[PDB]
């Protein structure tokens, strides 16, 4: 059970952006440092970081003295935007191996970390301690390839997606650093993840398809609905201008088809009109907004059209997605691929060429059929086990290269 | 707005000092260290005790993700990391591809652009 | 908020010592630590009963010592007002006063003066007290084998079974419910007899060093008194493999089949702290199997223990749900036998509601998401019948405060305030209504914001438990109604108190004539349908609520709902559909395929009527469509609940054979098991209908044809049909249908007679590996359903034709399986069960004459409990329908004298569904001195259990009401 963060739940801004142009897909994940206009930091010359030492003691005090007096146990404290900050709390890093993941978390998403342990024969005394993460005791293996007896193998869990992760030592050289308008900040963090290939179990639509189409009109369903909620004229009233600069790849028509149910235009004297919400319409309270549109169908769009345009930018038209062997690697593909062999409708490519690493040390997600059949089988495991143990050994080696 | 983030990596010297400071939590580590960027964006000036270090803003191959948590079970991802400043005791520190950096931070993802990455293949 | 009791209690010692197995009795010390709440508490109450106590004492003090029984008759033994109303209120006041839920008295202990002054320096006490249970009379059992010399030793076990509040009936208390403690318990056991409680294993060796053991049990964890209880006897096996800590207890030469039986648990309580997002918030769980129930279900604290009914030993394939089945209620309950709690019994049925339904939550995603409905509609079944037979089953939060009633729903008795008032119609009921009222909340609220719930529930538990006593900041696992519904709506706060006073407190079933019209019917007014209800007797106005209607191929239509229900409604329209030939489908419901113009689709834009198919309000709905169109839902929908629904509107009236004809399509794919069998019961009906209307053949042997290849086989089919258990359960059924089919003439099944007898002969050895036992169960009871009333025309029962000629056959068959099962048996005798009904309905046909005989010497003591219930099921039909009246005196007389609880409980159970002496029909003359027996057994020798006098309640509610019987 995956409880993210209020500010994620309640698919805010910028937390969930709206639109993303070709150079934001492209920078999708990797959001480059860019200038303020106005500030602290807009102004040129050196500027302060800070230690945040005493912040970080005084609000890991005041969150478990609100967690002593109503009376104890366990508290969800991730409830402002404010809470979701880098300045205060226990923190990890972690670190993708795979270049663009099939699904990836927004800001505010949640996780957890469980440690898949394969007991000993006979007497097992238990699964060794980790700093993080709760211990799961597994019989059948939850990834590709099946634990050892005695093996510790950490792992990332969440709506979206697994992954294997494999706790490394920071360089002494290097801090994080917390960048804001008002100022620099500064933190030790010693921990850090390698992150595997993710085994997805969230599906990743495909461009102009029926799942995707129903997601972009109940995005815009969510959006219009919480600008009604921020509107404090009674009637409430909003202006189509507000909705076309958050979603300018949008015709004004197809805004009409989601205004027309629950709202009345009212025109006026000037070149900026409103919309009034209808007096027999009841609005749809915040947690029937929730329920419409979760996070991890966000994250399944937001993959796609980043990747499109990673297609576009390759020379690959809207034609071609018999197949291309770089269209292959798409996540409409390699989840599909993936999902349908976990529910064990077909096998996989695993020697292939949608390997994300291309050296052979990672899974090729391609579909063959479950077509002497003893043996087929078999041979799908072996090479399943031969590059799921070679994984977990290159990427937990502390070898200096 | 999304809070920005990104690595700091200082000469080991440089960085046992600036790490003694932190580790030591005092406020005058605003004044021990300074940041300063170029107009360029790419270049800068990072300052430990007064002394100039020439620093460069190169862009990281693997995308990387900061979590926070609380009871070291249930992560809230805070940020999104891809760059990082580098610091050296040499270097113009006011400079007239190179800022494409080719390795992973931990020790196995060495030279992932040239070994760990699939490359896109055009047309 | 806070208990209206004084004299907080924190912990308390058992010591059972001297457990007699000859004179059979039990002599033990109790401790009891206590914060008093006021100076001059002066005549401390405790409650039991049976309990010759030996001394009391506090402090080296023997202080003084009151004991009543009013729990006994009316204080004057000849009150002539023997009717209902007097006795229900009179029993009602008097267990109230029973109750120390007030300033009361049953066991009265009075302070000295000294210790007063004691309590007005200090009020901290110590109570130790010695006492013996003597032969338990109705609080414990001694399951004995009738040997006595050696096999006493190996073959006995002790427990005790008993209700909600039986503890009193076994070691002195409070009002047993709600009063948090924690517990040291010692134990005087032999040493290879094991005696399993609360709590934990925390000091044991071997004890005492001289000839036996003693065990302690402490439950560290703060429960109530009404989880405790001691199962003495069986023999240890940890069935750990998976969670390491499962603990298991069971009687010799039965061991292996829990090896069978046990697992599956583990995923169990897998799905559980997937819910609650806890642990199994204990040290172990327990596990006890006993040959006897009070109640089948029961389950305490860490420890649910229950029938060795239940076992399932590998190759029993019928108990596949029920075992596990009832494995889940003993967990869920479990729970809420452990921390959350009532208030008052005018709290609780929040408890079993969030139990109940959790395990339903559970059947979902175990198996059967379709069966999962299926029980709901068995729910709607079983809530439905009885508040149509009955008045409703209310969830009071209101007293009847100062000697008043308020009770329209005292239609036989009392509910408010007690447990013990009511009838197990009424309390499955009640169990009923809990597990659909939290279908309610789910239907306003969010299954996450139910989590969201629970978890709160729990963490606020959990925090408020395992410390060192918060003193008077601990009655947090108090959870009942009131603070519940206050966190639901800090959760989110909707409209549920409307929810509540509709459900929760107006116990009323809702019928609905929601009346069809057709508009567009190339109708200028365009798809309009009106709503329409009142039934009263029972009825009750839900008005605001919405509407499912499937169109051709298109959209699920809802519409909203009002009160005033005098209503016409709209249909939010389909399109012109037209040109339907080509048409085909424009998408019915995803990709499903179907093309019927067969339907009076001149104008008929719609398919099927349906009001909130997730089946949220408690209905039993009313109206008419084109036959067309539930014969074409029976083609396919997407509920099980709207194709048994049709199989009943098309069990009542039709016969064309296109009806036949889409019967048998439906059973012949994958769509539902126990639809077929419905289905079965569909041809049974309307080939009944065809007896001028012969048109399809001899029905349904061409579906064994059609459907039935071993070697494709010619003619017969035989052999080994197993593994595939959609076909298991159909073979299972369907022979029982056929064996209905009936045409006036004789009404003639002699070819399904012949041909079911083949059936009989053609069963399989080992080869089938799953003990071919139902499967002839339920071919003995289509033998039993060949009802033949009309051969005796004048006189032939009496040997006479050595009474002919098939029914000999019958005969022939179930004397065989009677004397196999004498011989083999398999499994309960389950197949004797069957052969027992069969043997009845040949009697009440008079082909072997109308004699108990037989039945009574299966009624007997040493026999299985289904056996001799079965056959007091079949001599309550005999004292029905004949006029025994001695043997009448004989049953009464075993009411009163058996050990066995259970089959008092379905005596009077199963007696009061099928009653002689029927009220107002009094031909058998009840008058001369049955009421005054009857009367007795309500006040005397019924003091062992409640609910036995509950049933003779339910005796005195049916055989003459509300009123003098007509004898002064």
């Amino acid at each position: 059970i995956i409880q993210h963060s209020i500010p994620a739940v309640e698919l805010r801004q910028p937390f969930f952006p709206t639109h993303m142009g070709p150079i934001k897909l492209r920078q999708f994940h990797r959001p480059p440092l860019k200038k303020y206009s106005f500030g602290a930091l807009s102004q040129p010359g050196p500027h302060s970081v800070q230690p945040l030492l005493k912040h970080i003691k005084k609000k890991a005090k005041m969150r478990e003295q609100e967690r002593q007096a109503s009376g104890g146990g366990e508290m969800f404290f991730m409830r402002t935007p404010q809470d979701l900050t880098g300045k205060d709390g226990d923190l990890i890093l972690a670190e993708y191996s795979e270049e663009n993941g099939p699904l990836m978390m927004q800001v505010g998403m949640a996780t957890k970390i469980k440690n898949y342990y394969k007991r000993k024969p006979g007497k097992d005394p238990g699964a060794p301690d980790c700093k993080y993460g709760e211990t799961v005791y597994c019989h059948t293996s939850p990834f590709l390839g099946s634990l050892h007896p005695g093996q510790l193998l950490q792992a990332f869990e969440n709506n979206l997606f697994r992954a294997p992760i494999y706790l490394h030592k920071m360089p002494e050289t290097d801090f994080l650093i917390i960048r804001t308008r008002q100022g620099y900040y500064i933190r030790e963090l010693v921990d850090i993840f390698v992150v595997g290939q993710q085994c997805p179990l969230f599906e990743v639509p495909g461009p102009n398809s029926k799942r995707a189409n129903t997601h972009i009109r109940d995005f815009l369903q969510v959006f219009i609905y919480r600008l009604f909620w921020k509107s404090k004229d009674r009637p409430r009233r909003i202006r189509m201008e507000d909705i076309k600069k958050a979603f300018p790849s949008h015709s004004e028509s197809s805004i009409r088809k989601r205004l027309k149910l629950c709202a009345d235009f009212k025109r006026t004297g000037m070149d900026s009109n409103w919309w009034v919400l209808k007096s027999d319409f009841r609005l749809p309270t915040e947690e029937e907004i929730r329920a419409m549109v979760s996070p991890e169908q966000c994250c399944a769009y937001y993959s796609m059209i980043a990747a499109e345009q990673r297609l576009k930018d390759a020379g690959y038209g809207e034609k071609s997605f018999k197949i291309d062997d770089e269209v292959r690697t798409a996540p409409w593909n390699t989840t599909r691929a993936f999902i349908a062999a976990m529910k064990g409708k077909c096998l996989l490519e695993v020697t292939g060429v949608a390997d994300p690493t291309g050296c052979g040390e990672g899974f090729s997600y391609v579909k063959i059929p479950n077509k002497s059949v003893a043996e087929h089988q078999e041979r799908y495991k072996e090479e399943c086990q031969r590059i799921f143990d070679l994984q977990n050994k290159v990427l937990s080696s502390t070898e200096v290269l | 707005e999304l809070e920005s983030q990104f690595i700091l990596r200082l000469p080991p010297e440089y960085a046992s000092t600036v790490r003694r400071a932190v580790q030591s939590g005092h406020v005058n580590l605003k004044d021990r260290l300074t940041i300063e960027l170029h107009p360029d964006g790419r270049h800068g000036i990072v300052r430990v005790d007064r002394v100039p270090l020439a620093s460069k803003l190169v862009d990281l191959p693997c995308v990387m993700e900061s979590l926070k948590t609380i009871d070291k079970k249930t992560f809230y991802k805070t940020a999104d990391i891809c760059q990082m400043l580098v610091s050296t005791v040499d270097g113009d520190l006011y400079p007239p591809k190179k800022f494409i950096w080719n390795h992973g931070i931990t020790l196995p993802l060495k030279n992932v652009r040239k070994r760990r990455f699939r490359k896109t293949a055009k047309k | 908020f806070e208990s209206p009791r004084p004299y907080k209690l924190t912990h308390q010692v058992v010591c059972i010592n001297n457990i007699n197995f000859q004179r059979k009795s039990v002599v033990g010390f109790v401790e009891l630590t206590i914060f008093p709440t006021v100076a001059n508490l002066n005549r401390i109450k405790l409650n039991s009963k049976q309990c010759r106590i030996y001394r009391v004492r506090i402090n080296d003090l023997e202080a003084a010592f009151i004991y009543n029984d009013p729990t006994l008759e009316v204080c004057h033994s000849e009150s002539k007002q023997r009717n209902l109303n007097y006795f229900s209120n009179a029993y009602a006041a008097a267990v109230s006063a029973v109750d120390p839920d007030a300033g009361n008295g049953e066991l009265c202990i009075k302070v000295p003066s000294e210790l007063w002054k004691h309590v007005d320096e200090l009020k901290v006490l110590k109570i130790h007290i010695n006492f013996s249970l003597d032969q338990p009379k109705g609080g414990l059992h001694f399951v004995v084998p009738s040997v006595e010399g050696s096999m006493a030793e190996r073959g006995a076990h002790v427990f005790s079974c008993g209700y909600q509040n039986s503890t009193r009936f076994w070691f002195p208390c409070v009002d047993s419910y709600s009063e948090l403690c924690t517990w040291k318990l010692e134990f005087t056991v032999d040493a290879a007899m094991v005696a399993v409680s609360n709590g934990d294993l925390v000091e044991t060796v071997y004890t005492h060093d001289m000839r036996k053991k003693t065990f302690h049990y402490m439950l560290t964890i703060p429960t109530a008194a009404s989880n405790i209880s001691l199962a003495i006897g069986p023999f240890e096996i940890l069935v750990d493999p998976y969670m390491h800590e499962v603990t298991h207890f069971c009687l010799p030469q039965l061991l292996p089949l829990l090896k069978h039986t046990t697992s599956y648990l583990h995923e169990v309580f897998e799905f559980y702290e997937e819910i609650l997002t806890c642990r199994y918030p204990y040290s172990c769980f327990k596990t006890v199997f006993i040959d006897e129930a009070y109640v089948e279900v029961a389950a305490y604290a860490s420890m649910s223990i229950f029938s060795t009914n239940l076992l399932h030993s590998a190759m029993i394939i019928d108990e596949t749900p029920l075992t596990r089945r009832c494995l889940a209620q003993s967990l869920a309950q479990q729970f809420f036998g452990c921390f959350i709690s009532r208030m008052s019994w005018s709290d609780e049925w929040v408890l079993k509601g969030i139990s109940g339904y959790i395990y339903g939550l559970w059947m979902k995603k175990t198996f059967g998401v379709n069966e999962y409905r299926h029980w709901i509609k068995e729910e709607l079944d079983k809530i439905v019948a009885y508040e149509l037979k009955t008045g409703g089953v209310l969830l009071h939060p209101i007293f009847g405060g100062g000697k008043e009633k308020d009770n329209p729903a005292s239609h036989l008795h009392f509910s408010i305030k007690h447990p013990h008032t009511l009838s197990w119609e009424y309390y499955s009921m009640f169990q009923c209504k809990a597990h659909l009222v939290m279908r309610l909340i789910e239907n306003r609220i969010s299954m996450e914001f139910m989590l969201q719930v629970f978890n709160k529930l729990l963490s606020l538990a959990s925090t408020a438990s395992s410390q060192k006593f918060q003193s008077h900041m601990w009655s947090q696992m108090l959870v009942s109604t009131s603070g519940f519904l206050k966190s639901i709506s800090n959760v989110s706060g909707k409209d549920i108190q409307p929810l509540i006073k509709q459900w929760v407190d107006q116990s009323g079933v809702v019928k609905f004539y929601g009346s069809f019209a057709f508009n567009r019917k190339r109708n200028v007014l365009e798809l309009e349908i009106k709503q329409d209800y009142t039934s009263p007797g029972t009825q009750k106005y839900v008005g605001p609520l919405k509407v499912t209607v499937q169109e051709l191929d298109g959209s699920f239509n809802h519409t909203l709902q009002i009160e005033e229900n005098s209503l016409k409604h709209d249909i939010p329209c389909h399109s012109k559909s037209r040109r339907n030939k080509k048409k085909k489908i424009p998408l019915m419901n995803g990709e499903e395929v179907d093309m019927d113009l067969s339907a009076m689709d001149a104008d008929s834009p719609l398919l099927w009527i349906r009001i909130d198919p997730d089946m949220s309000v408690l209905r039993k709905v009313e109206f008419e469509q084109a036959d067309f169109m539930w014969q074409y839902q029976l083609r396919y929908e997407r509920d099980v609940v709207a194709q048994q629904e049709s199989i009943l509107a098309l069990e009542k009236f039709p016969t064309p054979a296109s009806r036949l004809a889409l019967t048998d399509i439906l059973e012949q794919e994958q769509c539902f098991y126990r639809v077929r069998m419905s289905a079965c019961f569909c041809l049974a009906k309307i080939a009944n209908s065809m007896v001028s209307t012969w048109t399809g053949p001899p029905a349904m042997k061409s579906l064994f044809t059609r459907m039935f290849c071993c070697k494709s086989c010619p003619n017969i089919v035989k052999t080994n049909n197993f593994m595939s258990f959609q076909s298991y359960f159909l073979q299972k059924t369907m022979p029982v249908a056929m064996a209905l089919l009936r045409d006036v003439h004789n009404l003639c099944p002699k070819e399904v007679l012949t041909f079911i007898l083949d059936l009989i002969k053609y069963n399989d050895n080992r080869k089938n590996k799953f003990s071919d036992n139902y499967y002839r169960a339920e071919m003995i009871d289509a033998l039993a359903n060949s009802v033949t009333p009309a051969v005796s025309v004048n006189n032939e029962v009496r040997t006479l034709d050595n009474l002919n000629p098939d029914v000999r056959l019958i005969l022939e068959e179930i004397t065989r399986f009677l004397n196999m099962e004498k011989l083999l048996p398999s499994y309960r005798h389950t197949i004797t069960v069957s052969c027992l009904r069969a043997i009845r309905v040949l009697q009440k046909n008079g082909h072997v004459p109308s004699d108990p005989a037989l039945f009574k010497s299966y009624a007997e003591y040493g026999h299985f409990v289904d056996i001799r219930i079965a056959a007091l099921e079949a001599v309550v039909d005999y004292t029905k329908v004949d006029r025994s009246y001695e043997e009448l005196q004989w049953l009464l007389n075993m009411i009163q004298n058996d050990p066995v609880p259970y089959v008092r409980h379905k005596i009077l159970n199963m007696l009061t569904k099928n009653p002689p002496f029927t009220k107002n029909m009094e031909s058998p003359l009840c008058n001369e001195a049955l009421v005054d027996q009857l009367w007795k057994l309500m006040n005397s020798g019924t003091s062992h259990d409640w609910r036995l006098r509950c049933g003779a309640v339910d005796l005195y509610f049916t055989l003459f009401g509300l009123s003098r019987p007509s004898c002064l």
